[PDB]
C-alpha cells in the first residue's frame, strides 16, 4: 500500500474537458501555464509530436491525445487604463487603449 | 564482466578487435540531429545546445557473434565501454529470406550501471520489428547472448533468471519497418533524466521516450548473437552496429513550413560555422565579424 | 491604473501514461468460469488499474 | 533597432538568474515558502 509501482488513475484525470478559451490554467505534459484555448484545425502534427513551439520558446499549439484534437493557445488579457482626472471632480474618465 | 549470477558454463573458450571504419559523420544533411522530445518547430532556425558528435569521429564495430563456443574476453574492455554522455548508433538491419519469407532481426542493447538486481537496467530487444524497451530489475547473466528465431542455433538464449516479475518503471513496444537498410538510435541523460531517440528510415531521428531514474548510468553492452548468422560459411551477409561518443555542443537546425530539418549546421567546426551561428542565418550578410 | 486580475480555476491536466493499463475486467468477464475446486488465481503488477 | 530592444528586453522573462526555472507557477507549486524565497529574490534583482 502506498509503494511499489502499480497505482490507481483515479485522482488526476477526472475532468477530462477542455474549455473553448475562459484564460484558465494548464499543467500539459509537465510544463505548465495561463490561457485561453481555441479550437484551429492543423495537419503538421505527428505520431510523437503534441506540443508547438516558436523561435522564442513559448506555446502556441496543442495536440489532445484523448480526442485526436488540435488546439492553439492565446495569452491572457493583462492591460492598464488611462484615467484623466480633473481638480475636483467624482469620477474620472476612463480609457481602454485598443 | 556484465552480471554476477552463474547461468551457464558451457562451451566457454578464452579468445578466437574493434573494426574501425574510415568514414566519417556527415553533417548539414540532417544526419547526427534529431527532432525535440515533443516540441514542433515551423518554418524558422533554431540554435539548440544538445547532445551531438564533435566533427564526425570514427565509428567502432562492436557487434559480436559466435557459432558454438563463447569467450571470456568479450565480456571485457574495450568491449565494454563506458557510457561518459552520450551515443551515437547505427545499425545494419540483416534481412535473411528463408521460404521467400523475409526476417530482420539485430542485437539487443542493455545500459545502467552492474546491477545484479539493486538498481534498473533499460534494456531494448528486438523481436522480428518490435522493438521491447523494459526498464526494470532484470538480473543479467554472467554469459548472456541472444538466439535468433528464424534459422535457430543449438543454443537457448537466456539473459535473466528472473522467474518472478518484478518492479518497472517503462516497459513499451514500437514497431519500424521490417524492410529498412539502417537503424539509427541515439541515447544521452542529463539532469537525472535519460532520454532515447530511433530512427527506422530517414535522415533525423525521432522521439522514444524520457524516463526518471535519479542515478547516474554507468555503461552500456551490446549482447552478441550466437546463431546462424554473418559467417559467410554457407550465406553471404554483413553486420555493421557502430557507436559513436557525444558532445554537449550548440548547432543551429532549420525547418521549412511543414516541419522536416533540410540542413543543419554546426557552431565549432569552421570559420564560417561561427558567423552562421551568431548570424543566426544560413546565409549571413556582408560584415567583418569578430 | 490597473484591473482586478483575478486568479483562474479550473486547471487542465494531461500526461502520457508510462506503464500500460492492467486490464482487469477482461479476465474477470471471461467466457469460461473456474469451478470452486479449481479457484484460478492471476498475478498482477507494474500496471495502472 | 527599436524593435530588436523590444525583443530583447522581452526575452529576459524566459531566463532563470541561476533559479530552478524561469516561472514563477512550477516554483511556488513545488517547493515550500521558506525556500523559495531566495529564487524569487533572485529573479526580481536580475530583472530589475
Ligand atoms: C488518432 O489518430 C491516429 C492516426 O489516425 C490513430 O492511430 C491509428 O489507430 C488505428 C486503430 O488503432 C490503427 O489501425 C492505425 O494504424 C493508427 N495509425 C497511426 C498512424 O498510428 C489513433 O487511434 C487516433 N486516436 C483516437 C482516440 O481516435
Ligand atoms: C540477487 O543476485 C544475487 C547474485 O547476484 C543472488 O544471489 C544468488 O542466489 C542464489 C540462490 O540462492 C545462489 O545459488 C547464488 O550462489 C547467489 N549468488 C551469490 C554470488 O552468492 C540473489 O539470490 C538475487 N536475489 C536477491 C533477492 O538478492
Ligand atoms: C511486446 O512484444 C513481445 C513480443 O511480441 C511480447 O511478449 C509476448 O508476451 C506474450 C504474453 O505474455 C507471450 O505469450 C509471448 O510469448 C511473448 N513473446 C515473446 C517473443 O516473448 C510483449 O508482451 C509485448 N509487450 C507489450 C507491452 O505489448
Ligand atoms: C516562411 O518564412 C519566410 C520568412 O518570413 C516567408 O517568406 C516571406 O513571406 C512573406 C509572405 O508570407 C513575403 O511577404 C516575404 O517577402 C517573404 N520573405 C522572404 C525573405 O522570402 C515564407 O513565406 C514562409 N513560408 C510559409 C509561411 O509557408
Ligand atoms: C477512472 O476512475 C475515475 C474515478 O471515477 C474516473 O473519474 C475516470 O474517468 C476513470 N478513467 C477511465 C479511463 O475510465
Ligand atoms: C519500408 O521500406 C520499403 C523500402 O524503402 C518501402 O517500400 C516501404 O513502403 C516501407 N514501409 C513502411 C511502413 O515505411
Amino acid at each position: 500500500i502506498n509503494s511499489g509501482t502499480t497505482c490507481s488513475n483515479d485522482l488526476l484525470y477526472s475532468n477530462t474537458e477542455i474549455s473553448t478559451g475562459v484564460c484558465v490554467n494548464y499543467d500539459l505534459y509537465g510544463i505548465t501555464g495561463q490561457g485561453i484555448f481555441k479550437e484551429v484545425s492543423a495537419a503538421y502534427y505527428n505520431n510523437w509530436q503534441n506540443l508547438l513551439y516558436d523561435s522564442n520558446g513559448n506555446i502556441i499549439g496543442f495536440k489532445d491525445f484523448l480526442t485526436n484534437k488540435t488546439y492553439t493557445i492565446l495569452p491572457c488579457y493583462s492591460g492598464r487604463v488611462s484615467a484623466a482626472f480633473y481638480q475636483n471632480s467624482s469620477s474620472p474618465a476612463l480609457l481602454y487603449r485598443n | 564482466v556484465i552480471g554476477d549470477f552463474n547461468c551457464t558454463n558451457s562451451f566457454i573458450n578464452d579468445y578466437n578487435i574493434p573494426r574501425i571504419s574510415e568514414d566519417v559523420v556527415d553533417v548539414s544533411l540532417g544526419l547526427g540531429t534529431y527532432y525535440v522530445l515533443n516540441r514542433v518547430y515551423l518554418n524558422t532556425t533554431l540554435l539548440f545546445t544538445g547532445y551531438f558528435p564533435k566533427s564526425g569521429a570514427n565509428f567502432r564495430d562492436l557487434a559480436l557473434k559466435g557459432s558454438i563456443y563463447l569467450s571470456t574476453l568479450w565480456y571485457k574492455p574495450p568491449f565494454l565501454s563506458d557510457f561518459n554522455n552520450g551515443i551515437f548508433s547505427k545499425v545494419k538491419n540483416t534481412k535473411l529470406y528463408v521460404n521467400n519469407t523475409l526476417y530482420s532481426e539485430f542485437s539487443t542493447i542493455v545500459i545502467g550501471s552492474v546491477f545484479v538486481n539493486t538498481s534498473y537496467t533499460i534494456v531494448v530487444q528486438p523481436h522480428n520489428g518490435i522493438l521491447e524497451i523494459t526498464a526494470c530489475q532484470y538480473t543479467m547473466c554472467e554469459y548472456p547472448h541472444t538466439v535468433c528465431k528464424s534459422k535457430g542455433s543449438i543454443r537457448n538464449e537466456s539473459w535473466h533468471i528472473d522467474s518472478s516479475e518484478p518492479l518497472c518503471l517503462f516497459k513499451k513496444n514500437f514497431t519500424y519497418n521490417v524492410s529498412a537498410d539502417w537503424l539509427y538510435f541515439h541515447f544521452y541523460q542529463e539532469r537525472g533524466v535519460f532520454y532515447a531517440y530511433y530512427a527506422d528510415v530517414g535522415m533525423p531521428t525521432t522521439f522514444l521516450f524520457s524516463l526518471y531514474l535519479g542515478t547516474i548510468l554507468s555503461h552500456y553492452y551490446v549482447m552478441p548473437l550466437t546463431c546462424n548468422a554473418i559467417s559467410s560459411n554457407t550465406d553471404n551477409e554483413t553486420l555493421e552496429y557502430w557507436v559513436t561518443p557525444l558532445s554537449r555542443r550548440q548547432y543551429l537546425l532549420n525547418f521549412d513550413e511543414h516541419g522536416v530539418i533540410t540542413n543543419a549546421v554546426d557552431c565549432s567546426s569552421s570559420f564560417l560555422s561561427e558567423i552562421q551561428c551568431k548570424t543566426q542565418s544560413f546565409a549571413p550578410n556582408t560584415g567583418v565579424y569578430d | 491604473l490597473s484591473g482586478f486580475t483575478v486568479k483562474p480555476v479550473a486547471t487542465v491536466y494531461r500526461r502520457i501514461p508510462n506503464l500500460p493499463d492492467c486490464d482487469i475486467d477482461n479476465w474477470l468477464n471471461n467466457v469460461s468460469v473456474p469451478s470452486p475446486l479449481n479457484w484460478e488465481r492471476r498475478i498482477f503488477s507494474n500496471c495502472n488499474f | 533597432a527599436n524593435a530588436q530592444a523590444l525583443n530583447s528586453l522581452l526575452q529576459q522573462l524566459f531566463n532563470k538568474f541561476g533559479a530552478i526555472s524561469s516561472s514563477l507557477q512550477e516554483i511556488l507549486s513545488r517547493l515550500d515558502p521558506p525556500e523559495a524565497q531566495v529564487q524569487i529574490d533572485r529573479l526580481i534583482n536580475g530583472r530589475l
